[PDB]
């Protein structure tokens, strides 16, 4: 079939018609970033000849191939702890939160560290680490699971505790219902709208955060990325092993039987095609690591000022910390990544109204201050933009500029002076 | 250390800022040189209550350097030069 | 087979004509002795980084 | 060892060009690593065999040279578009975004050059010397909800004020400072307070 592109959706514009929200959605969306690979080294020589002497003999022909090898795996080993680095070690101090979990209604269980479990995790990182599963070692990451998890701990305990101001400095305590007020007047709301549906809010973000977990746990792709990281480099090494089995034009694949059945005339041309298309193998697998872990290095910088802008504080760019009106974000350790679970809000049961640009009144022109006017049908009043709070028209709410012959649509009204 | 099997260096039982890593937590310092699990940071504990707000009476204006590298040395290698002569 | 490697008792059941064993990366990692059949086996000697 | 991450840049060229003049030293299996001494010692039949090695080395050691110089110039790339980003909205203007342009809250930046890179010098605004408070989200009075236009509700113990949120500077509270919304009975924690009719 040809594909749909999506729903048909004419907007209904008109010259003196606004949709303005009279309710809202609280939703928590997942976004998935790698930010290490799997740590490899390569005994270079090893791997080129195994234990035979007389083949590295003849590897010292091509100089410092082995030596660039090895640095460039050094190099890409190095990057990998520095990536989590970058990404995780956002703040010096590890903060806790309080012992008494009373946040307003907001609960935060799902994503605070479970002190049954031995591995400190929370319930959806729990989750995240059960979802994701011949000279070559594998170094370890210098940041364990358990210290990226106290990082993510840490981060969490400072945004629900002290909101924005852990990132800018010394940690101020606020109350959440008010941090979360804050966040609404860094959206454009106010926050009257928040206290007086306070209980509303946190039963939404509740079960948004009950089906992150829900969802994370029965769809198998949706975290794909991270087991797309850990197939490739075990594919690339699975690879590079099984090269070795390749006679590259050589009587075997085997060194040991080519010694054994040849005199060193004849052995030493079938080691040299041994070497050299192992090499090949090599090179070809150092650089296929070098491109990835440029792209891992790409989405680890992402992820890293993900961590920053929408953790450390509200975000105002459009689509970069989820879908919405971005509130705030909380990070999550995954196995060679990152999840972020960000908290948006979605403007819900819009309603039609009739609106001008301005009002004129006493021979004068009158504009919103921070809002916008709306008509019911009869009466007039003013809203703000992103939720219908309707108020009459006064002059506290309302500015003057001019008189009525210059705005194209300003209607006739009263503007009541307090 | 679960990233191998460490000679000349005393396991220590503090924490400190990682100074040359080993793999693992564990870091190595020059004090002797000693080997210890890294320290994630100063343990804080916000004074969070449901009433109590912390409102800044001061401030510090501080500059801090960033530095980024933008270019690197122009080279050409002549290729038939260099291969042959 | 020549190589070089550590040769412990293994419990791995070999089919009775089978004479090597290899893993997934087919690297022998087993084998049954001529002499008297038993399994073998082959863990790589000690090598890392220094 | 401040300046570490433009001096990687310098050492790792260095490092290139240094191990590619090196890859000359070998033979690659020929008789000799140095050209002059086939063509002087042998007939072309033998000397193009030995050539043939040569060449297939060299040519290996500089396209291997070349695919790391592209990979590295692509990091170096990719940390000159973050810097150009840099200079436009943190020395261009005042940037919002957190730990973008420093560490705190952005006032301005500088741009200093320095060899092969740039060097940002990121003003911010750290907040100091914090002092406790008790807060409420809203002030009830005459059965009116009153919330703060732009600050935040502040009790130094006895009186209750108004200061906006990153530095303290108390205010009485007033219907100025203050706008209503609804009555006191949906507003969890709302505390009662006179607000000032000036
Ligand atoms: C605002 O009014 C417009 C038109 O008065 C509504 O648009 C109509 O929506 C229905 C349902 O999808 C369509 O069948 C009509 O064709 C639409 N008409 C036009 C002119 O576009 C719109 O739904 C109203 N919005 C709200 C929030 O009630
Ligand atoms: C805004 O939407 C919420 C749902 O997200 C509405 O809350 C529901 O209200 C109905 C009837 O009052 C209850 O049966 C549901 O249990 C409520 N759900 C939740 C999650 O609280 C709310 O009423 C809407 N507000 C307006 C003004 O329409
Ligand atoms: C916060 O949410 C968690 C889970 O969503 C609540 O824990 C549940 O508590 C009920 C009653 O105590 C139990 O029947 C459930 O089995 C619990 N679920 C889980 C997953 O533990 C918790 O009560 C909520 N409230 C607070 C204050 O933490
Ligand atoms: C538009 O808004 C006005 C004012 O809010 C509405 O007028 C009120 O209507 C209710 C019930 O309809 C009455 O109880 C009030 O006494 C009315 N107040 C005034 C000042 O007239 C009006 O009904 C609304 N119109 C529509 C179409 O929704
Ligand atoms: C809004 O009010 C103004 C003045 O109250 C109206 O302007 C007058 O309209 C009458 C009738 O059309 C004219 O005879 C006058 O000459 C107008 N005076 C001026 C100064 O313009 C205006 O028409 C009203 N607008 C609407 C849409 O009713
Ligand atoms: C605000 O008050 C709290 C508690 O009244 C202070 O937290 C205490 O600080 C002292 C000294 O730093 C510690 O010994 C206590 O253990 C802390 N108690 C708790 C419960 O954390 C906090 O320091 C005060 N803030 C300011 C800026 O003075
Ligand atoms: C805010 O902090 C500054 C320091 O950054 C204080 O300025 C100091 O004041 C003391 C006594 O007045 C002087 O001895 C110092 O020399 C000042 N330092 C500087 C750098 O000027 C300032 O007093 C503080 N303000 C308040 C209200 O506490
Ligand atoms: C809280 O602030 C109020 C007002 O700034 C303080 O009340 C003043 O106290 C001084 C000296 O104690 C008197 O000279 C003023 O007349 C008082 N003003 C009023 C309006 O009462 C109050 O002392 C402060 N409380 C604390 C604990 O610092
Ligand atoms: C805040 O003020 C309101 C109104 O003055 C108080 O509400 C009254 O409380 C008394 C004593 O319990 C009752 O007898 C009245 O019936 C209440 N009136 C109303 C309209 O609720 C309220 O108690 C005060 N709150 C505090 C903490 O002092
Ligand atoms: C919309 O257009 C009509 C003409 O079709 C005009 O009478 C009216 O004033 C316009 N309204 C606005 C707000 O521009
Ligand atoms: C082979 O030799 C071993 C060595 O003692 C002996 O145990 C075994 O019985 C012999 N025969 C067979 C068929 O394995
Ligand atoms: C804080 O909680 C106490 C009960 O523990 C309650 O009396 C008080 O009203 C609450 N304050 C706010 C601002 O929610």
């Amino acid at each position: 079939y040809t594909m749909s592109l999506g729903a048909e959706n004419s907007v209904a514009y008109s010259n003196n018609s606004i949709a303005i929200p009279t309710n809202f959605t609280i939703s928590v969306t997942t976004e998935i970033l790698p930010v290490s690979m799997t740590k490899t080294s390569v005994d270079c020589t090893m791997y080129i000849c195994g234990d035979s002497t007389e083949c590295s003999n003849l590897l010292l022909q091509y100089g410092s191939f082995c030596t660039q090898l090895n640095r460039a795996l050094t190099g890409i080993a190095v990057e990998q702890d520095k990536n989590t680095q970058e990404v995780f070690a956002q703040v010096k101090q590890i903060y806790k939160t309080p012992p008494i979990k009373d946040f307003g209604g907001f609960n935060f269980s799902q994503i605070l560290p479970d002190p049954s479990k031995p591995s400190k995790r929370s319930p959806i990182e729990d989750l995240l680490f059960n979802k994701v599963t011949n000279g070559l070692t594998v170094l370890p990451p210098l940041l364990t699971d358990e210290m990226i998890a106290q990082y993510t701990s840490a981060l969490l305990a400072g945004t629900i505790t002290s909101g924005w101001t852990f990132g800018a400095g010394p940690a101020l305590q606020i109350p959440f219902p008010m941090q979360m007020a804050y966040r609404f007047n860094g959206i454009g709301v106010t926050q009257n709208v928040l206290y007086e549906n306070q209980k509303l809010i946190a039963n939404q973000f509740n079960s948004a955060i009950g089906k992150i977990q829900d969802s994370l746990s029965s769809t198998p792709s949706a975290l794909g990325k991270l087991q797309d990281v850990v197939n490739q480099n075990a594919q690339a090494l699975n690879t590079l092993v099984k090269q070795l089995s390749s006679n590259f034009g050589a009587i075997s694949s085997v060194l040991n039987d080519i010694l054994s059945r040849l005199d060193p005339p004849e052995a030493e041309v079938q080691i040299d095609r041994l070497i050299t298309g192992r090499l090949q193998s090599l090179q070809t697998y150092v650089t296929q690591q070098l491109i990835r872990a440029a792209e891992i290095r790409a989405s680890a910088n992402l992820a890293a000022i993900k961590m920053s802008e929408c953790v450390l504080g509200q975000s105002k760019r459009v689509d970069f910390c989820g879908k919405g009106y971005h509130l705030m974000s909380f990070p999550q350790s995954a196995p060679h990544g990152v999840v972020f679970l960000h908290v948006t809000y979605v403007p819900a049961q819009e309603k039609n109204f009739t609106t001008a640009p301005a009002i004129c009144h006493d021979g004068k022109a009158h504009f919103p201050r921070e809002g916008v006017f709306v008509s019911n049908g009869t009466h007039w009043f003013v809203t703000q933009r992103n939720f219908y709070e309707p108020q009459i028209i006064t002059t506290d709410n309302t500015f003057v500029s001019g008189n009525c012959d210059v705005v194209i649509g300003i209607v006739n009204n009263t503007v009541y002076d307090p | 250390t679960r990233a191998g099997c460490l000679i000349g260096a005393e396991y220590v039982n503090n924490s400190y800022e990682c100074d040359i890593p080993i793999g693992a937590g564990i870091c190595a310092s020059y004090q002797s040189i000693i080997a210890y699990t890294m320290s994630l940071g100063a343990e804080n504990s916000v004074a969070y209550s449901n009433n109590s707000i912390a409102i800044p009476t001061n401030f510090t204006i501080s500059v801090t350097t960033e530095i980024l590298p933008v270019s690197m040395t122009k080279t050409s290698v002549d290729c038939t030069m260099y291969i042959c002569g | 087979l020549t190589g070089t490697g550590v040769l412990t008792e293994s419990n791995k059941k070999f089919l009775p004509f089978q004479q090597f064993g290899r893993d997934i990366a087919d690297t022998t990692d087993a084998v049954r002795d001529p002499q008297t059949l038993e399994i073998l086996d082959i863990t790589p000697c000690s090598f890392g980084g220094v």
